[PDB]
Order: C-alpha cells, then sequence, then structure tokens
C-alpha cells in the first residue's frame, strides 16, 4: 500500500488524458485526524490506506510526525513560503467528544469555530472565506451547493509560495508546440534557461528526472516519460522511486525548456478513496464514535481542491480538503 | 549543453522532505 502514489493512479484511471494536480499532504494528514475518531474497521481503514502495519507505535509516530510538522512551521521559513493548517467548524447542535476536540488542538492545531448550517448560504461563505484567506486567494469557493444536513466540516489548506533558486529569463520564453498526443497539440508559452541541473535518465522506467530548486529547502521534480512510456512511469511511481530519483541525481549542463503553466485539480475523493480501501467511513456502518456519539455520523463527502502557477519567477502551489461529516 | 524540452505529457513533483504537492501536466 502506498497512499500517495496508489491515490495518484486512482485519480489518472478516473480521468485519463486529463490534468491531475493534488496535495499529498493535505489529504494524508486529513485522514490522519479522521482516524482521531474512527474506531473498528473505520480506523483499520484508514490507517492501514495511509501505508501504516498494525502496530500501536506506528500509530502514534503518525500522529507525532504531523504534530512535529505543524510546529515546524510556526518558525519562519528561510527562503520562502509554507503554510499548513487545520479547523473545524461545528454546529452548535453538535456535541464532539472531549477527546476528539483535545487532541485535534494539541496534536493538529486545530482551529474550531462554531458555524449555523442550517443557514447552508452563511456556512459556504464563512468556511469558503476562511479557506481563501489561508491560500491567500488560490482556493476559492472551496465548498458549493453544500447538503444542508451538514453538521460538522473538517479543513485542511496548505499554502506554497516560492522563487526559483535561478530565475526563467522573460526574454527567453518563446510560443512552442505541446504535444498533448501526436496528433492533439496545443500552443504554449515555453520558457528556458541554459544551466546546471539535477539530472537523471531513468533507464528502468523510461524518463528523464530533472531537478530544479526553489530558494530554500524545497525543489520541483519534473518528470518527462519518453515516447509512449507515460502509462509506464506512472505504474512505477512510489515512495521507493522518489528516494531513488533524489539520491541518484547527477549535476548536467541542460538547455532546459518548460512550459510556463498553471493547472488545478477537483476531486470528491469519497468517490476515490474507495480504490485504496477507505470506504466504511462513508457509509451508514461508519464508526466515527470517537467524534461524537450522536447516531448515524457519517463522512458525506471529502471535497479536494489543488492548483499551481508555474512561471519564470517561481512556483505558487495551495490546496484544501473539507471533510464534511452528516446525521 | 544538452537539450531537454518538456512538450509531452509530464510529471511535477513539489517536495521538501514531504510531497507537498503532485500532479501530472497533459493539457497545458
Amino acid at each position: 500500500r502506498d497512499f500517495t502514489f496508489d491515490l495518484y493512479r486512482a485519480l489518472a484511471s478516473a480521468a485519463p488524458s486529463q490534468n491531475i494536480f493534488f496535495s499529498p499532504v493535505s489529504i494524508s494528514m486529513s485522514l490522519a485526524m479522521l482516524s482521531l475518531g474512527a474506531g473498528s474497521s473505520t480506523k483499520m481503514q484508514i490507517l492501514e490506506g495511509l501505508g501504516l502495519n498494525l502496530q500501536k507505535s506506528s500509530e502514534k509516530e503518525l500522529h507525532r510526525g504531523f504534530q512535529q510538522l505543524l510546529q515546524e512551521l510556526n518558525q519562519p521559513r528561510d527562503g520562502f513560503q509554507l503554510s499548513l493548517g487545520n479547523a473545524l467548524f461545528t454546529d452548535l447542535v453538535v456535541d464532539l467528544q472531549d477527546t476528539f476536540v483535545s487532541a485535534m488542538k494539541t496534536l493538529y492545531l486545530a482551529d474550531t469555530f462554531p458555524t449555523n448550517f442550517r443557514d447552508s448560504a452563511g456556512a459556504m461563505k464563512q468556511i469558503n472565506d476562511y479557506v481563501a484567506k489561508q491560500t491567500k486567494g488560490k482556493i476559492v469557493d472551496l465548498l458549493k451547493n453544500l447538503d444542508s444536513n451538514a453538521v460538522v466540516i473538517m479543513v485542511n489548506y496548505i499554502f506554497f509560495k516560492a522563487k526559483w533558486e535561478t530565475s526563467f529569463n522573460h526574454k527567453g520564453t518563446q510560443e512552442q508546440d505541446f504535444y498533448v498526443t501526436s496528433e492533439t497539440v496545443v500552443r504554449v508559452p515555453m520558457m528556458s534557461r541554459e544551466d546546471q541541473y539535477h539530472y537523471l535518465l531513468d533507464r528502468n522506467l523510461s524518463c528523464r528526472v530533472v531537478g530544479v530548486p526553489y530558494q530554500g529547502n524545497a525543489t520541483a521534480l519534473f518528470i518527462l516519460p519518453s515516447e509512449g512510456k507515460m502509462q509506464q512511469v506512472e505504474n512505477g511511481l512510489s515512495e521507493k522511486t522518489l528516494r531513488k530519483w533524489l539520491k541518484m541525481f547527477k549535476k548536467r549542463q541542460l538547455e532546459l525548456y518548460l512550459p510556463k503553466f498553471s493547472i488545478e485539480g477537483s476531486y470528491q475523493l469519497e468517490k476515490v478513496l474507495p480504490s485504496l480501501g477507505i470506504s466504511n467511513v462513508f457509509t451508514s456502518h461508519a464508526d466515527l464514535s470517537g467524534i461524537s456519539n450522536h447516531s448515524n455520523i457519517q463522512v458525506s463527502e471529502m471535497v479536494h481542491k489543488a492548483v499551481v502557477e508555474v512561471d519564470e519567477s517561481g512556483t505558487r502551489a495551495a490546496a484544501a480538503t473539507g471533510t464534511i461529516f452528516t446525521f | 549543453s544538452q537539450r531537454l524540452v518538456f512538450n509531452r505529457p509530464f510529471l511535477m513533483f513539489i517536495v521538501d522532505n514531504n510531497i507537498l504537492f503532485l500532479g501530472k501536466v497533459n493539457r497545458p
């Protein structure tokens, strides 16, 4: 089980030849928080879906790791911007378990806000405005046509903005053909810069890997499969593969041509996660006794929205995951 | 210098001791 890449493949398979874009950490963090109030088989599926084994120590480490990450981000980044946060919007009628609220505040630094879900329009405005603010206007209207039977919405957001360590020169950007397929061509602004880059020719998966650094410790990795090998590369993606690429990188001089682009992803994860074995939490048989003792509580949907902008100066990326609970 | 052009579908990772974002640019 490989969470990030099994999820990637599920999304890719659900929408062939389409752009794909999401934040693995936003979703994993959301699932980890969800597990705090899950029980029995419902919790089991979530932990196994995240790639954990049956050891209690692994569960403790899961939360400890995320708590450490959130605390680390409370310190100013060096050279760029990276924000990650959580919030619970709960209706006054809802009675959350003391332990769940405490765990959310302590482990996930979650914000807690009262919400009148009977006022669907008002609830959407409150939550969407919050998400937009936290993502500096990049994630707008996360929630659309809200159920109205909603009682709690758990939100995770992530915002990233960084300048390339070395920018592309605007005078080096020219219109070029982009081959979606050998027969489908689209015109795109193609940026370019000759420089030394971390590079690797992966003969196993058949792709070229290039690392492009951001100011700070973050980096972008661009993967170009050989002709006709995108499916092969997608099938081979894994945590191990990524580790291999990052450690085997070698410095090489390249005249790099990369398109200036902006793409996004909008998903109803409740329809996708069952592919990773996470299904009970979305049913009437969900065991969410840890979040509320109220009967018939389940997750109606888990919406994810992610966007990215890549240009000559750098990259801006953001995402949010809204987990909606109903009675 | 070796000329490398991303003019076919490609993948993008944004990493920092964690996979912050992951995607496929199929149709820019």
